[PDB]
């Protein structure tokens, strides 16, 4: 297909294609026959600026790959973004210039990952568990809303401690907001009060410059504190993400394997 | 001796060998090929020795 | 394999890097001699 800036243009694109069979013979596709496959799955076609992910043919946006300007690659689907590459090894060279004792050090494991997409880092403080406020089941869930679509999504799930819990989350923000008064909504649910209230959690809004603030109309009672880390555009290296295996591969397994070999 | 021989062949290979209305023809990869051959032989000589 | 020993080291991100300029030259007759150059900076 010819590259076009909008999905609206693929609706009438002169789709070329062909068929490949199990014996790896092929046949050309008839224009009518190509246009069927076009009209069913024109949304999966890549744009000039946005790269999409293909799917098995069928007869709610597609998965997408963004190459951010800061160097983070991430996969997006609806409100969810997940990192793909890691810039750890590109920052490590400075640590390697002073040798092994610095590679394995603690601050090395705190090299920052640049943030992915557009969003703000927010710190949420979970109030102490109490039976009267939260009920007998200690579960709680953080939900995000009014990002991409009105339907809410889960962003964190946990158990209420007697202590506070400090939870720092990257909150995605859309290219253009759905609502002018609040650009994102976050509410926390538990056993006692699983239902959401219209204003009953932190609402976030963003001005023309990159600063985010909490809407005073929203009610913070379900949180012991909410803070927006407007100065932060990065997060710690992730021992649970995609490269989690390689990071456990290096920081713990390799020293332990070496020590075990030196023991014998 | 083999390192000198391969480097000499690489350097003697980069000169063009077709001329007329058609030009060029030299092997731009000859230096990387010679470095590959000499590295290949290095493992063999370290094994023998 | 630089042109005219145009090689210059640099340190980038605390690692040693090499830049050199290669030139691939091609010539033929047409009597007049034509020449093609393609200058290629390697890192």
């Amino acid at each position: 297909y010819n590259q076009q800036d909008t999905l609206d243009s693929y609706k009438n694109a002169s789709m070329q294609g062909l068929y490949i069979f199990a014996d790896m013979a092929s046949k050309d596709m008839t224009p009518e026959q190509s246009n069927v496959y076009r009209d069913n799955s024109y949304q999966q076609f890549d744009t000039n600026n946005v790269r999409r992910v293909n799917n098995r043919y069928a007869e709610d946006n597609a998965l997408t790959l963004h190459h951010n300007e800061n160097g983070a690659q991430y996969m997006q689907w609806q409100s969810y973004r997940t990192r793909l590459n890691t810039l750890f090894a590109r920052q490590l060279v400075a640590r390697a210039t002073t040798g092994i004792d610095t590679i394995l050090s603690m601050e090395t494991q705190n090299i920052q990952e640049p943030q992915l997409g557009k969003g703000f880092y927010a710190t949420f403080v979970i109030p102490p568990y109490n039976l009267s406020t939260h009920g007998d089941e200690r579960w709680f869930k953080l939900y995000i809303k009014h990002v991409v679509d009105n339907n809410s999504h889960i962003i964190y799930s946990g158990q209420l401690t007697d202590t506070n819990i400090n939870i720092t989350l990257f909150i995605p923000l859309d290219d253009v907001p759905l609502n002018q008064d609040y650009h994102a909504k976050v509410y926390m649910t538990f056993k006692k009060s699983p239902s959401d209230g219209t204003w009953w959690g932190p609402h976030f809004v963003r001005d023309d410059k990159g600063i985010v603030t909490i809407n005073p109309k929203s009610i913070l009672t379900h949180f012991e504190s909410v803070n927006v880390l407007n100065n932060i555009s990065s997060e710690p290296m992730d021992f649970s993400g995609a490269n989690s295996l390689y990071f456990w591969e290096l920081f713990y397994y390799t020293p332990m394997l070496v020590a075990q070999r030196l023991l014998h | 001796a083999v390192q000198a021989s391969r480097l000499a062949g690489a350097a003697a290979d980069l000169v063009p060998n077709i001329f007329g209305f058609a030009g060029g023809g030299s092997r731009w990869g000859a230096i990387a090929e010679a470095t590959g051959y000499v590295m290949e032989f290095s493992a063999n000589v370290m094994n023998t020795e | 394999n630089p042109y005219k020993s145009t090689i210059r080291p640099v340190i980038y991100k605390s690692r040693l890097y090499l830049l050199w300029l290669e030139q691939k030259e091609i010539t033929w007759q047409t009597y007049q001699t034509e020449t093609d150059y393609r200058y290629e900076l390697k890192l």
